[PDB]
Order: structure tokens, then sequence, then C-alpha cells
């Protein structure tokens, strides 16, 4: 069958701009706020709303649609949720980098 | 539901092929079913008639032969389990190692 | 009471509903048995862990243990902190009951099916107003 | 060309003459020469569109009251345009039934009339498309006209615009 | 560079440094599944109207 | 509003049109794929001006498609709606959720909340119409509408208008 | 016409719209009428160029 | 069958760029996504219907 | 257009490369398979690749090769003007 026709222009990736997510961007990109550490509701028939497998983040089943784009498994790329952390935490991959910046600036005025 | 595209014509009422029967690819040699939970519809095709789903064991796609032995017994926990053995003859050809 | 979000495979050309559908797993195709039109392609057939959603429901948890390189200080404190979680406390009571049921069923030389049924009986019959003035030993013995 | 991420953009609003990013006052054509935004009133747009259709008809072949003109445009439209012209048919029909200036001479007079004010192309195009009798009507139907042209000039401009109205 | 060794460390430094990848190497095009600018890809094929009109 | 805009398009030609008269096919494709089309960035592209002098650049063969991609520069008359602009049109449809005004190639939707209080919907009369002491609004009636909002998609534009302000409504 | 069980034969027919027809389960309506621009996924025949590789 | 890195190197040495692309795209996972022109992220919700 | 080198100062080889010939033959073969007008006389031939080879031999392929330079500039070479000697 193949993927459905799209009206967007077809282009080739010319550049890749690496970077870091800002907290504002992660919230703006997010389609749902994950607040329940479960995956299915008490009946184990459907996914729990607000849980890990929220139907708004996409679908990995051939029989269900995505509640966000209304497309099947083979067309939905997946949609990101976000969890608002109670307190800030370090990125495990940047602690050494974070440490080096701390030794470079003043720890009271940031200069 | 979800029955395999092979053939179930060789199974008996107990879900086993009797020894001495010739089998081929996609043939079901151990027929088994399990019950399903309602409120789950896949590709349509799921009506009130359906209350079981296929959990059968098909013969290996590339292999064939004749069923040699079928034994039915119980495991340490008392559950029924079966063993089916299939015979086939290998005749040397242009890819065999000696 | 919720969005449909249901996909039903039917042949646009044949239009016969319900349709005859064959799943060519070896070819990765879903094809109409009458006309041969393919309806869906590229169908799919350790990175995860298994659990039984009949005795544990929906509860995903992970242990903390030593690695190839580890200091005992961090392991001891992390386990100390993890134990003081208020939400997981409720289900730990059921899990503790499961542990003792398993010990009793194992000291009795009983099959695995027996302990699975006993644990399921405990979970279904637990957390109810009728069995609140009875000792846990009676509950476990009755469930077994 | 440097980085680009989300920047706060002025929401489009005709009342503020904030026409957006592609409809700015200063435009660049295909030759790189600077030009002003070409905004057309209903009468000017009607003449421009049907002027190209006749030329298009000439290309292929070589190689008046309201009703008759409407029919003439309709027959010309079907002859000289391709498929999926459902939008152009409505446009030509809409322009003939809402135009105030019929011929080129009438339109040319309007253009030579409203260019003395120095208003935005959007405003002048609006003043040639809507029939306003009093300066107050044009000040509220075109909020941008406020504090750009005095009522003395607007009153006389509207009078002259209504002067050259055929039928 | 992440294709050889220390994949994740390189990608974290790319993120913190906000590195720009211009995708002129074979590996970048292999990752993106597009024709690499090598061999048959070191040039573009255009259509010639000046020759089309005279070929009839 | 009607503008004369300098637009660019990427046209694709199937290899079946790689003949001695391919430029004519590109012109035909432009008139069949652009004229009458709607773009959220430039509005409704109505007419292509100077149909004889479109700039056809050299075409690029796509690697696996085999088709030629031509960038085409042309001058067109495009209708672009803007919020806060006042337009005139004819009512085409009426319903309990308000009436629809036809302005060129665009349809403006006037909601009840954007209508004056005196106006009321009367489904008893055939055709259905909005009736008030001073005027009646029905299909084919002429209404002066102020566009209150515009939502532009890559291939569609929908606008909502109002007739509450003075000098608006029935003409 | 030969079908997918006889070499030289064919397995699928793809129309210009992107629809793929399995020649198995398709003989019910008889042989399909081909049109220009369609694709016939047919068995690899003699003289077809193929890439032949041995690892490492 | 695995078309591994060593095979990719050999095909690069042959200069068969189009064949290398077809092996990695049409003979394997090929997926179409929608990206935003402002942010290069695959966060575009596309209602293709 | 500063990146288009005028035809009078092109410094690239006047010969077709093996990769240029391979893509031109594949490019024209694909077009022929899609019912493209053939500009060479066929004395009996059904394989698109063989038809393309006949066109290349008789210099009837209406394509140009845009050779790119490591600084972004390019040169346009017609398939008809490129020497096929390899
Ligand atoms: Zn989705
Ligand atoms: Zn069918
Ligand atoms: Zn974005």
């Amino acid at each position: 069958v193949g993927q459905q026709y799209s009206s967007a222009p077809l282009r080739t990736v010319k550049e890749v701009q690496f970077g870091l997510f800002s907290p504002e961007e992660v919230r703006a990109i997010s389609v749902a706020k994950i607040r329940f550490p479960e995956t299915m509701d008490e009946t184990q028939t459907r996914a729990k709303i607000g849980g890990l497998n929220d139907p708004r983040l996409g679908s990995i089943d051939r029989n269900l649609k995505c509640q966000t784009c209304q497309e099947g498994m083979n067309e939905c790329p997946g949609h990101f949720g976000h969890i608002d952390l109670a307190k800030p935490v370090f990125h495990v991959g940047f602690i050494a980098k974070i440490k080096k910046v701390c030794e470079c600036v003043c720890m009271h005025c940031g200069k | 539901l979800r029955m395999k595209h092979g053939t179930y014509d060789k199974l008996d009422d107990d879900g086993l092929i009797a020894p001495g029967v010739r089998v081929s690819g996609e043939d079901v040699i151990i027929g088994k079913t399990t019950p399903i939970s309602p409120d789950e519809e896949e590709l349509g095709q799921r009506t009130a008639y359906h209350s079981k789903r296929d959990a059968s064991t098909p013969l290996r796609s590339t292999e064939n032969g004749i069923v040699d032995q079928v034994l039915v017994t119980t495991n340490q926990d008392g559950l029924k389990f079966v063993k089916v053995r299939v015979r086939t003859t290998k005749i040397p050809q242009i890819g065999d190692k000696f | 009471r919720g969005p449909n979000l249901n996909i039903v495979l039917t042949c646009p050309e044949c239009k016969v509903y319900p349709p005859k559908i064959v799943e060519r797993f070896s070819e990765g195709d879903v094809v109409c048995a009458l006309c041969g039109l393919v309806l869906s392609d590229k169908l799919v057939d350790r990175v995860g862990e298994a659990s039984n959603p009949l005795l544990d429901g929906n509860n995903l948890s992970t242990r903390i243990g030593k690695g190839e390189t580890t200091d005992m200080r961090f392991t001891k404190e992390l386990n100390k902190a993890q134990g003081k979680n208020v939400m997981d406390k409720k289900d730990n009571e059921v899990q503790a009951a499961f542990a003792k049921i398993t010990m009793l069923c194992d000291a009795a030389e009983l099959p695995k099916i027996v302990k699975d049924c006993a644990k399921e009986a405990y979970k279904l019959c637990h957390d109810e107003k009728t069995l609140k003035g009875k000792s846990m030993e009676s509950i476990m013995a009755a469930s077994i | 060309r440097r980085r680009r991420l989300k920047k706060v953009e002025e929401e489009e609003n005709a009342a503020t003459l904030q026409l957006g990013q592609e409809f700015q006052l200063k435009q660049i054509n295909h030759q790189g020469e600077e030009e002003e935004l070409i905004a057309l009133n209903l009468s000017e747009a009607r003449l421009v569109i049907k002027e190209a259709l006749v030329e298009r008809r000439r290309a292929f072949k070589r190689s008046e009251t309201r009703e008759k003109e409407l029919e003439s445009i309709d027959v010309l439209l079907e002859q000289t345009t391709g498929g999926n012209n459902k939008d152009l048919k409505n446009t030509m029909q809409y322009l003939t039934n809402f135009s105030r200036f019929r011929d080129q001479e009438t339109v040319g007079a309007v253009i030579q009339l409203l260019k003395s004010t120095g208003l935005h192309p959007f405003e002048v195009a609006q003043l040639g498309s809507l029939a306003c009798d009093t300066a107050d009507e044009a000040k509220t139907l075109i909020p941008s006209l406020n504090n750009k042209i005095s009522d003395d000039e607007l009153e006389r401009i509207l009078k002259e615009l209504s002067n050259l109205e055929t039928l | 560079r992440c294709s050889f060794e220390e994949t994740v460390e390189i990608l974290f430094e790319a993120g913190a440094s906000a590195e720009l990848d211009d995708c002129r190497g074979v590996s970048e095009n292999v990752i993106l599944g597009q024709m690499a600018p090598i061999g048959t890809g070191a040039f573009d094929v255009m259509i010639d109207e000046e020759s089309l009109v005279k070929y009839m | 509003m009607f503008f004369i805009k300098d637009l660019s398009l990427n046209i694709t030609l199937h290899p079946s049109f790689f003949g001695p008269r391919m430029k004519q096919y590109l012109k035909t494709k432009l008139l069949e794929e652009v004229e009458g089309s709607c773009t959220g960035k430039f509005g409704y592209i109505l007419c292509v001006l100077d149909y004889d002098n479109i700039d056809i650049q050299r075409g690029r063969i796509l690697p696996t498609d085999g088709s030629a991609e031509f960038n085409v520069k042309y001058r067109a008359v495009v209708f672009k709606p803007f919020k806060g602009e006042v337009v005139d049109g004819t009512v085409v449809s009426c319903s309990q959720h308000g009436f629809e005004v036809q302005v060129g190639p665009m349809k403006v939707f006037v909601t009840k909340h954007l209508m004056p209080q005196d106006l009321t919907f009367n489904a008893g009369s055939n055709p259905p119409s909005y009736q008030s002491s001073e005027d009646v609004i029905t299909i084919k009636s002429r209404i002066r509408v102020k566009i209150e909002g515009c939502i532009s998609q890559v291939s569609s534009i929908h606008a909502i208008g109002s007739i509450k302000e003075d000098y608006l409504g029935a003409i | 016409r030969n079908g997918p069980n006889e070499h030289p034969g064919a397995k699928y027919v793809i129309r210009d719209s992107g629809d793929r027809i399995d020649l198995r389960y398709s003989k019910r309506a008889g042989d399909i009428q081909l049109q220009y621009g369609w694709k016939v996924e047919r068995h690899i025949m003699d003289n077809d160029p193929v890439l032949f590789n041995r690892q490492p | 069958l695995r078309f591994g890195e060593m095979e990719r190197d050999c095909m690069i040495a042959h200069g068969a760029a189009s064949f290398l692309k077809e092996r990695l795209m049409e003979a394997s996972d090929a997926f179409r996504v929608h990206i935003c022109g402002i942010c290069g992220l695959m966060t575009v919700i596309a209602k293709l219907n | 257009k500063e990146k288009a080198i005028p035809k009078d100062q092109r410094a690239t080889t006047p010969y077709m490369t093996k990769y240029e010939r391979a893509r031109i033959l594949g490019t024209r073969a694909l077009q022929i398979s899609m019912n493209a007008p053939v500009f060479v006389d066929l004395e009996g031939e059904t394989d698109p690749l063989r038809i393309a080879m006949k066109e290349l031999a008789e210099k009837k392929i209406p394509l140009v090769i845009r050779r790119y330079l490591p600084d972004g500039s390019f040169e346009d070479w017609s398939v008809e003007e490129l020497i096929v000697d390899l």
C-alpha cells in the first residue's frame, strides 16, 4: 500500500543543528502531561489517560489510531509527553561539563 | 480467531495428528486454543461467534515428513503436555558436506 | 465513553463487509482473499521485562543493585530512600502476602498452579470489609 | 543567514496595516528590483484579470450593461482557462456584480485621484472598493484612515469617487 | 564521528556545543538515507531543452 | 484584498513529456496546478499574468523518480484575506449557526454571536432567513462583512466575519 | 498469466495508483489487463544483474 | 540478510551511490516524517485526510 | 549566479567519467521504461538499458551534467559534448 499522499513539499536534509532542549520547548512540544506511573487503567482493557502509554503519544498496535493525528501505526511518528520534575536534576551526561563551568564562573554572581 | 493459514485437516478431536500421517510445510501438528477477553476488536472480523483464539503449533516451513510418534503425558505440575516426532529421510545432494 | 480509535481492514474494491482477509505473515502482507488486493504492508511480527497483570495488576518497579563497579555507600542509601515511598507501601502488603504464600506452598511441595490460584484468591478476596477482623493466617490458609 | 527559532511575530491585522511577512509594503520582484506592494481595488482587479484572459485567448488562437458583460466573461472564462476553475468563475462573477468603475478610463481616473494622499496601498485599494458616503463611514470601515487624512480631504475624495460611478 | 566510537559522548558534546553538521560526508547521508555525494552522486543531472528541440 | 504577487513554484514533469514541446506542457501544468488553487501563505491564486513570459529554469532530474523538477517564476493575481478588513459579498447558505457570505473565491462565516442582538433566525420561512425590524438577510442577499478572524492552512483559508459594527450588514 | 508458481512467472501487479495485487487469490477474476506505467513484480530471470557477496 | 558496514564500504569503493541508497532505504526501513521549518524537530501533527 | 562557471573558462575534463556514464545510462534507461520519447532509431530492441546505450553512442541524450566543485561552484556539460572514450 505505502504511506498516504501529503501536500507538504518533499525535501532533502541539508544540515543537522544539534543542541539542548529548553524546559519551555519541552512543554510546548509536549502533547500530554504524564502524571500517572501506570500503563493501563483498572480494567486492563484500554490505556490510562495521563499514564505512560497515553493514547495521545501515538499507537504501536495495528488496530488502534493515534488520538492526536488519527493515523495508523505505520504513519504516526510518535508524539512526546513531558513530566514536570519536582526539583531540578543533573543530566548524567553533562555533570563533568557542568563541573568545569562551575570552576570557571563565580558561584555567587555567575561572572 | 487468528487461525493460521495452514491446514487443520490432519488433526483429531484431541488436537494431535496420529502417527503415520504425512505432513508438510505450514501443517498444524498440535492444535491448541485459548480463551480471549471481550472488548478487543482487531481488523474487524471479531464477532460474538468468536470466543477462542488459535495457539496452534505448525510444522517448520521448510521441513516435511511423516509423524513418527505422539506421546501425551503430564508435567511436574499436572498440566497436559504432548511431544510429536516427525520422520524424514535426507538423501545426499549438491550442497551436503562430507 | 471514549474516542473510538479503531481500525477495521476492508477491501475498498470488493466492498463486501465483513471481508475475507488473509494474513501472509511470511510475505508481511494483509490481502483480500477474493480479489488479491493488499490492504496493509510492512506488518510487524533482552529489551523488556515480563509481568503477569492478574496477580500484580499495573505496577512497574525496578530494583537497585551492584554493578561491575559500585560503592556500597550509594547502594545502601538509595535502597534506604527507595523504601520510604508512600504510594508503593500499599501494594507491598499484597506482595509480602504473596511471598509468605509462596513460602508455605513451597514447603508443602505443591505445584505452581496451586500457588498461582492461591495468590489470585488472596488478591481478589483482599481489601474488603468482610475480612478485616480475621487473622492473616486464616486468610492464607483459606486461600491455599 | 543565521540561526532561527521562535520569535514573537506581529499578528496580522488590517486595522493596524500589519499585513504579515509576504505582503510587506516593500516587495522584491523576480529581477531583484525593489517595488511597492501592488494592491488592487475590485474594479482594478476586474480589469487586470480579464486583460490577461484575452491575451491568453489570443495566444492559443494564433498558435455594456451588467448581464451581457457577465455572460461574455463567463463564455471567455470557460474557453481560456483549464480545469478546476471553480474559484476563478466565482471571482469573475463576484467582481462584475460589485465593481463601481466599468471601463479603463474610469479606473485610470480613480488611480490618478487617490495617489495624491500618499496612503498605504491597502488603504487606497479599500477606498476604491467600498462605497462610503461620509468621512465617518470611511474612518470606521477603514480604521487605519484615522489620523492619516483630515475629514476635509476625505469628504471631497469620497464625493469625487462617487462622481465617476457609471450607472 | 559518532559512527566510529564513543557515539553518545560525541553526541552530547555536539548538543552542548550546538555543532552544525553540513552532511557532506558519506556517513551523514547513510544515516539520513539519501544519495551520498560520491561516485555517481558527485554531480547533478539536469534536462537540456536546447538539445530537446533539435532532436526532432 | 487583491494583490499582484511574484510567486515561485516547483513543477514536476513525468518523463513522458520530455519532448520538443515540453515548455508548453510546463505552462499547461502551471495553469492547471496553480490557477484556482488556495495557499495559506499567499491566499487564493486566481490568475497568472503574462502567460507568455513565464521564466522556466533548467530542470533537475530526480534521482529515483526520473522526473524533472522545474522551478517556475510567474506573476499572478492573488486574493488574500486579512482580519479587520471589510468586504462585500452575497449570502450563499443560511443555518441556525449563522449565514455564509461569498466574497470572491472565499466564504466568510458569520456566527450568531458576531451578529446584532435584534437579528433572529427564522427557520419557518422558506428559504430560512435572519429577520429584524429593519432588514432581512437571506440567500443571495448582499452583506458588508468585517473579517474578524482568519485561519490559514497550507492549502485552505477559512475566515469568520461580523456585522455588529456600524455601517455593516445589509447593503 | 503463468502465475507465481511457475518460473518464469510473476508474483504481484502494482497499478499506477500504488495498489499492489497478489497474483495468488487474484485468478478468481481472471488474468488482469496491464496498462502502461504499471509494475509487474516478476521472478528474477536469466541475465538479470545481481550483486554477489561473500563476508567478511 | 545483513548488509553490514563492510558491505557498505565496498559499495562506496564501487561508487554505486544509488544502489547504496536503495539497499538502505527501499530494501529496509523507509519512513516519511514531517519536519517544521522553524524547528527541525519531527513534531508536526499531520492530518493527511 | 556566481556559482555557474561560464562555458569559456571551464577547467574540468572534457571526458565523461565512469560514474557519469553509469548514471546517465541509468537515468535515461529509467525514463525510457516510463514511456519517454526515444530520439534514436530502434532496429529491434526492448531493454531500456540497450536503448539508452544506442542513444549514448549516437549522442541523442538530452541531458547535461552539473559537475560540482569543492567550493560550491559548478560547471554544466552536455552529454553530447562530453567525450565517451572509456
Ligand atoms: Zn500520532
Ligand atoms: Zn477485495
Ligand atoms: Zn516547529
